[PDB]
């Protein structure tokens, strides 16, 4: 998908098994796939970060497509949840798709230390975000059986970066000439 | 070039040269 | 009070982040978590809106994230080389068409904005390599030749007289030269990007080359020919002071190829050209 | 909008853009036990946000032949995080609940679920003399019971949905706190119930205070039957408090 | 009398008629985290009486050849009722403790135990290069560690009691909160320690804040050696609060 | 009065020790000399309680024994070597993973505390050994690479541009470089000891390595290759300023073997491993 | 950065740089 | 460290370092 706009969408569709997993990523601000987002790029110019993150999701299905999804944040000290029941025990939002297309999940700053390293560090890994089917993708007849979803990220009022450093997300392997 | 404040805690924001470009980093906001 | 403000400067507590307030369980028909990204606005939901928070006093400051701080760090923008090989008269002087596009590190930071206005601090770091053993007495001359002024064509050109141009002379052993430069543009701000041409024909130039001409930096070893050959490399460092920036933009995602242009090259396997690391699949963290 | 709802409990927030208001059982909002009504004298433990949060049970599939489902509280939550731990480590417990039933379909689907919260739903056995429903059968846990599936055993409870599994007619269930999930109108039901009992606190292991009963009164129908229409239940304890701490009770 | 003590915590009360006063580590009594020092933003769960109670660990036998014993906190309490459950269900935890060491003999017995509470007791390995003590060895649980018994393994920590298991001399352990159980004087030791760390809350699964070390500095002797003289430890968390709730962490 | 306080600073009389008062013979049923060490408390008996003392005015001060004084002395923490042998490009630059555990003298002092918070003053002492005779013009670059920033892999790596990282350039002949560093931890204090792991498995790391990552110090001779080879040794000195310490502990009794760990080695004759000198017997002074 | 006291014995506790880390050894107690 | 006198003929007996040993030659009598 890299090099295609499709790398920005997640596809949803009618399930035959209940509570299936949709996606899972690390919450660490400078880890992949968060790294190249504007907040990830800026965080990579700093060594420390703190604050809560805001993840939003916009559904792109038809106006007649319904769906309920469970978005969960799993604080560290445990592996990523293996089931919806496991994820549901942590911080979560049950998103009901309707007139308002977008929902937001806030990943609270839950850490031992006041700051964490932006670079991948075992001691400061922040946890995971997983998405599961709460009910199911349902559509009427004659309606596309798949739909896309867009994912956004930005920082909350408490977001803060510290100790400026050069970024590792861009390099120069030769002279830049005229 | 001296901005002398008093509080005593006196501040001396001296500007050693006569061009604005010569001064150090700007204050914030 | 300038003194209170002063204390904030010393402690770096000018811009404080807000506290987190205690929240409680809710059952309402007002759903802050629901919104519409179509509007082009970011939902301003905060942690207190989605979970039950405790009260926490924030002590973090945003000072270091200021534009002044971000761009107020001296970085290398040019490496000037004067290598005496076999002809002193020809190899003891050189010139550079000034620009902040040759070094990726500072270029990428400035280019995160569309327009920027700032004063400049230039610091030079000359290092004399004794190729044959001794270095003698090295004295350097760095002359700024604004567009239009005569560019010296020989090491003893009359232009070196610097009757009006600003020249900086450095003597080996003395501390690193440094000087400031006021905002130089003929416009109100420097163009980091310019979607325009210097004419309306198929051969008109495109981009910042049209608007960002800063002139020429001409250097020369003032000292006359010596027995032992040397290689003088002068690294120019630039820092922005009293900065202002307008219209932020996405950071450069691929390597730079040339100055004054956004041009880039792509390989057959584009994932190698960007910093994105391929995922095994959607659920593999 | 009156169609929207957001319920936040602990670290969980639930939304629905198509609700039919909410019901507060008997008009009383859940609350902690007061010293005038208390009897046990030890200081209660109140887990607060770590127990008073939404727990989502196993989803069920609703199809043209479904007869109903039922769960009992607090049994259904016995294995749910801190709430579960507390009910087994303590002799006495007390709690209220926010029950949120979820079920979405489409504007071309039809069907109606009757969602009821029954206090002291003492189940009956059919044609088995004075043999009563066995402990194991009235304690299915989060899985609940799918009416009309279980292969009969002697201590098996009644599966007669029209007789409320207890000898009374289905049509009169409306006398209990309830809501309907009529697919053309709403996609969820929310009921907040207070603690109801003849004693201030009780054993959560041997006494189920409330029973959640869901009976489809209008058959699910559409012209796209292959699309599965699930029913998901999320329950959040409220003002949970426990007393009489000791070792953990292990059942069976 | 100054020789008597009664400590009540939750549903537990401990007594001793022969004490040597009590020590409050660093002169600070345990207390809940204040909003100025906090960093994690979710509301903490405070189990109160169900976690802040005395938990008695496995007793040990003290004999003429004993070299010492040590337990680490909160590790030693990981499997103790509600406190244990909370430390695994939450990422962050915070707690203080009341440690009561018990050991009675007779007026014809002699011996002295040095009871110490060490903050950040980072154990060392002997003659094993830069190989550090393995997780499993620094997490013995309620059983603690009997110095001088374990068959050496590569990641096995130091068992040199005279070098404090970390490269420092035993005689200087007195710089840490401590007490002595001198059989002719007292039959117990009580130490109350506050939460000590460079962060307001931490992972109780991977960071042991305090280490309880008991070293017999005066050999147990009597003319009735057949009578076994045990050492029993009872520890009570204080102001325990947890944050970052999720599923239960399972270690190993 | 800040002026009176100032005088005390100059004279080092901020913390004065108490006087000894005259005492007299006593016959009482209150015996201060008797107590019970079991309590874990030190008997606070003073000389006046056990003998007949005279009155004496104390003039001793405890200023020098302050934590600020104890840790406020600059000591060597690293010796960086750049030895040009046969390959300038490879041997003209290096890197070090920063820590205060490699030199016993300052390490032992900081480790007498469990947690410490302080600002740092770094002073560098570069010495250029002329292996072949001349040293030419040596210019050094010391770049601080915070964890995450790109580490240079060649002497001309783009990372050396230092567009954001802090770099210090020194020119041979100029005074010793020196700069200050604010308290760097992500926590409220530095961990001198840490009884924890970065995970819960048999392979998780133990100790301060988990919590004390300060990044990397990358050095390079800026000067290009010269005829005569040199050996540049840069000694880094560190001093704590504005210090605070918590929970004192026993001093290291045996030699250190590695960084970030309390590990040690014992010989067959342990009395040789500690500073205790064997006594002939109990009564031989 | 100047803390000017008077007693005349005037004290000038000057702070030459704008970061607290830059100042010298701390005062005691 | 400044002993400012006035008579105007102002005297500035500055002590640049914080230890008494650091000062110059003593005054007489
Ligand atoms: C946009 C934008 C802004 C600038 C100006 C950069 C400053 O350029 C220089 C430099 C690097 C050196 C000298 C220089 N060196 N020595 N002297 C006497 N002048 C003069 C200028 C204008 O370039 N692009
Ligand atoms: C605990 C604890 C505290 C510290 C920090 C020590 C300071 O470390 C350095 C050193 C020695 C040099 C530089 C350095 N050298 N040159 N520059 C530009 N920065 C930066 C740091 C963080 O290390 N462990
Ligand atoms: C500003 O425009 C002029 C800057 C003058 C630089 C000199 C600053 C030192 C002044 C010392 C005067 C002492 C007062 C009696
Ligand atoms: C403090 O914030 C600024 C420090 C200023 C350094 C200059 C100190 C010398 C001042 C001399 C002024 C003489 C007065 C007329
Ligand atoms: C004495 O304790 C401190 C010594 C301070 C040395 C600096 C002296 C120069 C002061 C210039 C200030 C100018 C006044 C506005
Ligand atoms: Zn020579």
């Amino acid at each position: 998908n890299i090099g295609n706009v499709s790398m920005y969408t997640v596809t949803l569709s009618p399930q035959t098994k209940l509570a299936e997993e949709i996606f899972a990523i690390k919450v660490d601000i400078a880890s992949h796939p968060l790294a190249t987002t504007l907040i990830g790029e800026i965080a990579s110019y700093f060594t420390h970060w703190t604050g809560s993150l805001r993840f939003s999701f916009m559904f792109c299905g038809t106006a007649n497509t319904t769906l309920k999804v469970l978005l969960a944040y799993t604080p560290p000290g445990i592996g990523k949840p293996r089931s919806r029941k496991e994820a549901m025990l942590g911080t979560h939002v049950v998103w009901d798709v309707g007139l308002q297309s977008t929902v937001s999940l806030v990943v609270p700053w839950i850490s031992a230390s006041q700051y964490r390293f932006t670079t991948p560090d075992t001691y400061s890994s922040a946890g995971y975000i997983t998405c599961w089917y709460q009910t199911n993708f349902v559509v009427p007849p004659n309606t596309p059986n798949t739909a896309e979803m867009l994912c956004f990220v930005s920082g909350c009022k408490d977001f803060c970066l510290r100790m400026a450093r050069d970024t590792d997300l861009h390099k120069q392997t030769g002279p830049i000439t005229q | 070039g001296a901005q002398v404040s008093r509080q005593s805690l006196n501040y001396f924001n001296i500007n050693y040269f006569k061009d604005a470009a010569s001064s150090g980093a700007s204050r914030l906001d | 009070n300038p003194v209170e403000r002063y204390v904030d400067e010393v402690l770096n507590e000018v811009l404080v982040v807000p506290n987190i307030n205690q929240s409680h369980p809710t059952t309402s028909n007002a759903a802050p978590v629901l919104d519409a990204a179509e509007t082009g606005h970011t939902n301003k939901i905060q942690p207190e809106d989605t979970i039950e928070t405790r009260y926490v006093q924030s002590s973090q400051t945003l000072d270091e994230m200021s534009v002044e701080s971000f761009l107020g760090r001296s970085g290398c923008i040019h490496e000037s080389v004067l290598d005496i090989v076999d002809n002193y008269n020809d190899q003891s002087f050189t010139k550079w068409n000034i620009n902040l596009q040759e070094m990726a590190q500072i270029r990428r930071k400035f280019e995160m904005f569309t327009y920027a206005r700032f004063d400049s601090e230039i610091t030079m770091v000359p290092s004399v390599a004794a190729k044959d053993g001794h270095i003698g007495h090295i004295v350097m001359q760095y002359m700024y030749v604004p567009p239009g002024a005569p560019i010296p064509t020989t090491r003893d050109d009359y232009a070196w007289q610097s009757g009006t141009n600003a020249s900086v002379f450095w003597q080996h052993g003395q501390p690193f030269p440094r000087f400031s430069l006021p905002f130089l543009s003929i416009a109100s701000a420097y163009y980091m990007f310019y979607d325009g041409y210097d004419g309306d024909t198929y051969k008109s130039r495109y981009g910042t080359v049209v608007t960002n001409d800063m002139g020429t930096l001409c250097s020369r070893i003032v000292t006359s020919e010596q027995l032992h050959k040397v290689k003088v490399v002068t690294r120019i460092y630039h820092k922005a002071k009293h900065t202002k920036a307008w219209c932020p933009r996405p950071p450069r995602a691929v390597q730079y190829s040339h100055t004054h242009t956004t041009n880039y090259k792509l390989s057959s396997e584009v994932h190698n050209d960007v910093a994105i690391r391929p995922r095994t699949n959607l659920t593999t963290v | 909008s009156d169609r929207i709802i957001q319920i936040t409990r602990g670290d969980s927030t639930i939304t629905s853009q198509d609700v039919a208001n909410a019901v507060v059982g008997y008009g009383v909002w859940p609350h902690y036990l007061t010293p005038q009504d208390a009897t046990a004298i030890d200081k209660p433990t109140q887990p607060d946000t770590s127990s008073n949060r939404f727990y989502t049970l196993d989803s069920k599939m609703w199809n043209s032949t479904s007869k109903g489902w039922w769960w009992k509280l607090p049994d259904a939550l016995k294995d749910m995080g801190i709430f579960g731990e507390n009910m087994f480590y303590h002799f006495l417990g007390r709690s209220g609940y926010t029950v949120h039933v979820q079920c979405n379909a489409s504007k071309f689907h039809q069907g109606t679920l009757l969602v009821v919260m029954i206090p002291e739903h003492q189940l009956a056995t059919v044609n088995k003399g004075n043999v009563n429903a066995g402990y194991k059968y009235t304690h299915p846990g989060e899985a609940g019971r799918e009416v009309g599936t279980q292969v009969e055993n002697e201590k098996q409870p009644s599966d007669d949905n029209w007789l409320n599994f207890d000898g009374t007619l289905l049509g009169n269930l409306l006398i209990f706190p309830h809501q309907f999930i009529n697919l053309r109108s709403n996609n969820s039901a929310t009921l907040i119930v207070p603690y109801v009992n003849a004693v201030p606190m009780d054993s959560m292991v041997r006494h189920n205070n409330w029973s959640l009963v869901i009976i489809p009164v209008c058959q699910l129908q559409s012209n796209n039957i292959s699309n599965i229409v699930p029913i998901t239940v999320s329950i959040s304890p409220m003002c949970a408090e426990f007393s009489g701490a000791r070792a953990k009770t292990v059942v069976q």
